[PDB]
């Protein structure tokens, strides 16, 4: 079940968008969010 | 100027708009005629005042009469609706910037018209009274005459006064079918007896405290009747079990549905005693109040007994009585419709999963080109994910199904048109032996599912047991529960799609009733209806050719029924029932088809639903979970359809048809709808006939097509879309949009949808056929995403494709390339698939050839 | 760029509900309502930003899928 | 074989359903008919004895289950609130400007008084 995630961020970089890029760069090491995205970031 | 007339006389017949405060008129001897009726009817109270002084002025009526309402509301077009509009604002039931409003008609779409419309029932009722008042002055003064609408003004008042006659004393005899029976549609539109809810019957009291154990009513009843229908010449039942011929019930049932909009909603549903079962008392239901059929008492009631059989332990197990009582009380405030108990102590959710992207079959098509930025065909559908309260925002969509009342000449002819358009099918009653079981894993309603399917309960059950289960459904009732569940499909829109599994012991025996009929009329080819005709092996072009027959100036349209699910309402449907049970002429009597009606009414009508985790009311529509509505489709789907051919026949001028043979067949029908009670099946072979050579019908479950002669039509001698519109409005509560309404005129481009399918001629084989194909989008969907049960064996992914690829095979004879390189993407997918793993060999594009070509024909 | 961002919020909607997300109704209404949104977007920017939104509650969540090690 | 099964869980599901309905109230209404034949609407009416409020937002709170609350002609109050995941919502929790921070909708259970 874990090759999901595995082909779902294949995927996204295959998308190669700025916004998702970035966001996936800042989560690689450990600086996420908090709450939903709107249309609290820690560390 | 144009008013709406019901004329009947030697030269026209029908109910037509013709061209002609204090209304003033005009022969000396008619002069002399109504002066004396006049003075005759002159002290009673719902007589306008009328001056003879040489003229015959009338003084102090409206603008428009009753038969201008009639006519607005019956022949309603969004277009040319004034009238309607002119009548609303004047009598102060909106106001006029109301108008400004989009959709404002639509029943759906704005539903607060329900409450506009509803500011007249009390104006109707008031009229309605006055009619009686009327006709008590006409049988004390000897007067013999006709009630037309266009008389009585919106005020109540009557005039015109010329084709009576005197007659002796005490016996004058008014005649009201043509004016009840015009009136009848608007009597529940504007809930004209909402003031009988109120105490001594006025809109500024209370509600009359009924009763909470109170659950007759028929004192009442026939009350509400002698109070508004007193001069009604026909046996009114209160109780639609003492009736003698379906003409009887549904005569009956159409003034109980009025009727039952009076009374409180907690003394319908199943009535229900305390029984003793080997000594400890059971809540077993007794009997059932329809608000259309009234109180029926089961027969065979049996207490004290020993011990139960399994028979009657499926008959209280499906008894709602023993859950609804033993549950907790249910306040939703989610929903709207009457709710009865929570059988569990939390409320349940349920939600629904997004698709399962198979991402190889994109990959590959990315590969072949597809999927380009600005191409023809793209990915349109897909598996919508739903959210914990989707189910309930489901079962609120009931809240589109009103109580109708029909017109009830009307009706009572176009069913025996609709039954002679079944006239060549077999039906009859079957036994338990003779019954054929299709998907013996369906759900069994609740609370069946609890242990098993559907194929669990036919195992257990002996042929005895479903026979004596069956006889018992012809003298009791059994008011069966149904359990409404969320269903994974794909779809272009992300409305919830919900399935009803209907109990066993509705279907084991619906199955018993209706088995010989559906399985005649599913193996029958050339009809009307089409059910059972696969569209492979020149079946479409067959189907085509046979719609075409020989109309003489062929055009082609269609239609769609907005909502038919949920708002048909339960006066057609107990028609569509009857229509069906028509068969059992040999095999039941007169009260085994009754209780037969009522046991269907009960389990399909307005039976209780579990959704989420509690038990509400179901206040009417079809259910998708039994085998009989498909057919009762293609039934209501048919009456329509005459409806609008009758009104489209009536509401035109008869003096501008120039034919003769037309405008008798005109007059014959308005003599054969509001006069002559007695069935005249010379007229009714002569409409049938009428009806196949000029409009001929390609029907399945609520879809049609037609082939209609464009010239009448273009005069109104034949059903338009906008009759379709206007008998929709004013039957089905639900308005039809001309957006998704399509007319063809060229029948070398076939039907331009028909069963979600497109239609194109080709030339194949030296012969010009009609070929349908599919809308490639969701052929590309379906096989993008699928339902995760194909992701163990790969044969079934397989078979889902090459299904595909057959459906997706007639668009290599599409002159658009792209649509063509669908089912060459599809080959070569499905030539790896099986790479994976002559004319039967699935990688071959001769296997796919062979299922659209006659010259082969098996299987 | 309109099927691709498509199917990657069918597999992000998967994973997610796979992640026992529709526990929590309120943030499962959320997720549900954002990929109802994407597969129904005519335009590929309000498509993105509703796919960043979405991979937010992914991505945000702890004790979910590893990031640093794929 | 299954029908055995079938025909014992229907008699066990009966007798749970049976053995949690008679009381003062069910033979006080079912006494007061023609002939003992009440219809079945009101049976969990005006005879149960605990009632669940499922209240979809806040409004639909303040004007129904309001902190003693009269239904079907009787007297309840508002106990045991519950959002949709399950979970003991306090009554403090439940007001203007915290409604949102809790799941709806609630599921308030109120005794009979």
């Amino acid at each position: 079940t874990s090759a999901m995630q595995t082909m779902l961020f294949t995927m996204l970089r295959k998308l190669d968008n700025d916004a998702l890029n970035n966001i996936i760069n800042n989560a690689r090491d450990g600086c996420v969010p908090l709450n939903i995205i709107p249309l609290m970031v820690v560390i | 100027v144009y008013r709406a007339f019901d004329i009947y006389n030697d030269k026209v017949a029908g109910f037509a708009k013709f061209l002609k405060y204090f209304v003033v008129k005009r022969t000396f001897s008619n002069y002399q005629h109504e002066e004396t009726i006049y003075n005759l009817l002159k002290d009673c109270p719902a007589v306008a005042k009328h001056d003879f002084f040489p003229h015959i002025s009338r003084q102090r009526l409206t603008k428009y009469t009753m038969a201008d309402l009639v006519y607005a509301l019956r022949h309603f077009d969004e277009g040319n609706c004034d009238t309607l509009k002119e009548i609303l604002v004047t009598y102060n039931c909106c106001d006029d910037d109301y108008f400004n409003k989009k959709d404002w008609y639509d029943f759906v779409e704005n539903p607060d018209i329900l409450r506009v419309y509803a500011n007249l029932g009390e104006r109707v009722r008031q009229a309605l009274l006055k009619t009686v008042q009327f006709c008590d002055a006409m049988r004390n003064a000897g007067i013999v005459g006709v009630l037309t609408l266009d008389n009585q003004d919106l005020n109540g008042n009557w005039y015109d006064f010329g084709d009576f006659i005197q007659t002796t004393p005490g016996s004058g005899v008014p005649v009201v079918d043509s004016y009840y029976s015009l009136l009848m549609p608007i009597l529940t539109l504007t809930r004209a007896l909402t003031a009988e809810s109120h105490v001594d019957t006025d809109l500024t009291k209370p509600y009359i405290k009924w009763d909470l154990l109170k659950y007759d009513f028929t004192e009442e009843r026939l009350k509400l009747f002698d109070r508004y229908f007193k001069y009604w010449d026909q046996t009114y039942h209160p109780n639609c079990v003492n009736c003698l011929d379906d003409r009887c019930i549904l005569h009956c049932a159409n003034f109980n549905v009025l009727f039952s909009t009076v009374f409180p909603p907690t003394s319908f549903g199943p009535l229900v005693r305390k029984i003793f079962v080997d000594g400890v008392p059971f809540v077993v239901s007794t009997g059932y109040h329809f608000r259309e059929l009234g109180v029926v008492h089961n027969q065979d009631v049996n207490l004290h007994s020993s011990r139960l059989s399994f028979k009657e332990l499926l008959v209280y197990a499906a008894d709602p009585a023993m859950h609804a009582a033993s549950g907790n009380l249910l306040l939703d405030k989610r929903t709207t419709c009457f709710s009865v108990a929570a059988l569990t102590n939390n409320v349940a959710f349920q939600t629904v999963k997004p698709g399962n992207f198979n991402k190889d079959f994109y990959d590959f098509a990315v590969s072949k080109g597809f999927f380009k930025e600005g191409s023809s065909v793209e990915l349109k559908h897909f598996f919508f994910a739903q959210d914990g309260n989707a189910a309930i925002s489901d079962y609120d969509y009931y809240r589109y199904n009103l109580p109708t009342m029909c017109d009830i000449r009307q009706l009572l002819f176009v069913v025996e048109v609709v039954d002679k358009y079944f006239d060549c099918y077999d039906g009859g009653c079957i036994n338990a032996n003779q019954v054929i079981v299709n998907n013996l894993d369906k759900s069994a309603g609740f609370p069946f599912n609890k242990w098993g399917k559907a194929r669990l309960y036919y195992d257990s059950m002996s042929y005895e047991d479903q026979d004596a289960l069956f006889a018992y459904t012809k003298r009791n009732v059994i008011p069966t529960i149904t359990q409404m569940n969320l269903k994974y499909a794909i779809s272009a829109k992300n409305r919830a799609r919900t399935v009803a599994g209907v109990s066993i012991c509705s279907t084991m025996t619906n199955r018993q009733f209706h088995q010989k009929l559906l399985k005649s009329i599913a193996a029958t080819r050339g009809a009307t209806v089409v059910i059972g005709t696969s569209k492979f092996y020149g079946g479409w072009h067959n189907m085509l050719k046979t719609v075409y027959s020989d109309v003489e100036n062929p055009h082609l349209m269609g239609w769609d029924y907005p909502k038919c699910d949920r708002a048909m309402p339960n006066m057609l449907r107990i028609m569509a029932s009857l229509v069906l049970a028509r068969k059992h002429t040999t095999c039941c009597s007169l009260s085994h088809r009754f209780y037969r009606l009522a046991n269907e009414c009960a389990q399909v009508l307005s039976e209780m639903v579990m959704c989420g985790g509690s038990l509400y009311v179901k206040p009417g529509g079809t259910s998708s979970g039994d085998a009989t509505t498909a057919y009762a489709n293609s039934v209501f789907n048919i009456c329509q359809a005459v409806t609008a051919n009758v009104n489209a026949l009536l509401s035109t001028d008869g003096n501008k048809i120039a034919d003769k043979y037309v405008r008798n067949l005109q007059h014959r029908l308005y003599e054969c709808l509001y006069r002559n009670r007695d069935v005249d099946t010379d007229f009714v072979n002569e409409f049938y006939a009428y009806l196949r050579k000029h409009f001929s019908m390609m029907i399945l479950s609520d879809d049609a097509v037609v082939c209609f002669n464009s010239t009448y039509a273009s005069q109104g001698l034949v059903a338009s879309i906008k009759n379709f519109k206007s008998v929709l409005y004013y039957q089905n509560n639900v308005f039809m949009s001309e957006a998704k309404c399509w007319t063809e005129t060229d029948l070398t481009k076939g039907p331009h949808e028909f069963c979600s399918q497109h239609t194109m001629l080709v030339k194949q084989g030296d012969d010009y056929v009609y070929l349908p194909y599919p809308d490639p989008s969701r052929i590309l969907g379906a096989g993008c995403f699928v339902d995760d049960i194909v992701k163990t064996d790969g044969t079934l992914m397989i078979e889902r494709f090459v299904s595909l690829a057959i459906d997706a095979y007639p668009l290599t004879k599409h002159p658009n390339q792209e649509y063509a390189d669908v089912f060459h993407l599809y080959l070569q997918y499905i030539r790896k698939l099986h790479d994976e793993l002559n004319t039967s060999r699935y990688w071959e594009p001769e296997f796919y050839e062979a299922m659209y070509t006659p010259h082969t024909v098996l299987q | 760029k309109m099927s691709d961002v498509k199917c990657t919020s069918v597999v992000l909607l998967s994973v997610l509900q796979q992640l026992r997300v529709e526990s929590s109704s309120k943030l499962w209404a959320q997720c549900v309502q954002l990929h109802n949104d994407i597969l129904l977007a005519k335009d590929t920017t309000e498509a993105f930003e509703k796919m960043v939104s979405l991979l937010s509650v992914l991505l945000s969540m702890q004790g979910a899928v590893d990031i640093n090690k794929l």
